[PDB]
């Protein structure tokens, strides 16, 4: 559960030090873009 | 617009907000139109 | 410009050293401004 409730509330932030929050849809944009399809991609799709 | 790239309009990006976006381009051609518009006027003198 | 970015004044980099930046938008505002001039002394002899 702490494990899980980090990842949704702080991404990777909380395995670096203490969390950093931050809005899921807009981590995922970072994610996207580290597997490198530009963070757009991910918010005119956020729906679908 | 060197900080950001653009992708779309206004409608499909939730959560969207307003604010001016800066152009380093501008007022350095800014600065060559009042340039520009005092060489206008001095060649109307002679 | 287009390979560089900035940070602060020269009074914190240690080591750092004076060198003349060229900016790839200047000559092409120079050499509009030649065209511009030679476009403002033409408009004298009409
Ligand atoms: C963010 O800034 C936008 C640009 O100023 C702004 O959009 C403008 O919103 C108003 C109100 O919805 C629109 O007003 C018109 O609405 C209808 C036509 O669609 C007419 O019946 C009205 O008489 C009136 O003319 C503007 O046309 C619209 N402009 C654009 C370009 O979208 C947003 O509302 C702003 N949002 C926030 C959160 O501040
Ligand atoms: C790179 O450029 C720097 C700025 O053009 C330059 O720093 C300047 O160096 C001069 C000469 O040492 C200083 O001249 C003044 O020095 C003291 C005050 O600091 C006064 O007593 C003197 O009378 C004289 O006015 C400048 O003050 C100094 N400018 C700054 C902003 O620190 C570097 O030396 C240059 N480096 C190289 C490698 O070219
Ligand atoms: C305008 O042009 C004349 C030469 O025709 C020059 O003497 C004068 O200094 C110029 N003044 C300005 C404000 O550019
Ligand atoms: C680099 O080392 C030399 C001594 O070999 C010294 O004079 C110089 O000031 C040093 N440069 C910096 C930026 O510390
Ligand atoms: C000067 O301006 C006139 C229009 O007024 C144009 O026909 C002519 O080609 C121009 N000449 C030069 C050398 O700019």
């Amino acid at each position: 559960s702490a494990l899980l409730a980090g990842t949704i509330t702080s991404g990777w932030t909380f395995g670096a030090g203490a969390a950093l929050q931050i809005p899921f849809a807009m981590q995922m944009a970072y994610r996207f873009n580290g597997i490198g399809v530009t963070q757009n991609v991910l918010y005119e799709n956020q729906k679908l | 617009t060197d900080n950001t790239f653009v992708s779309g309009n206004c409608d499909v990006v939730i959560g969207i907000v307003n604010n001016t976006v800066y152009d380093p381009l501008q007022p350095e051609l800014d600065s060559f139109k009042e340039e520009l518009d005092k060489y206008f006027k001095n060649h109307t003198s002679p």
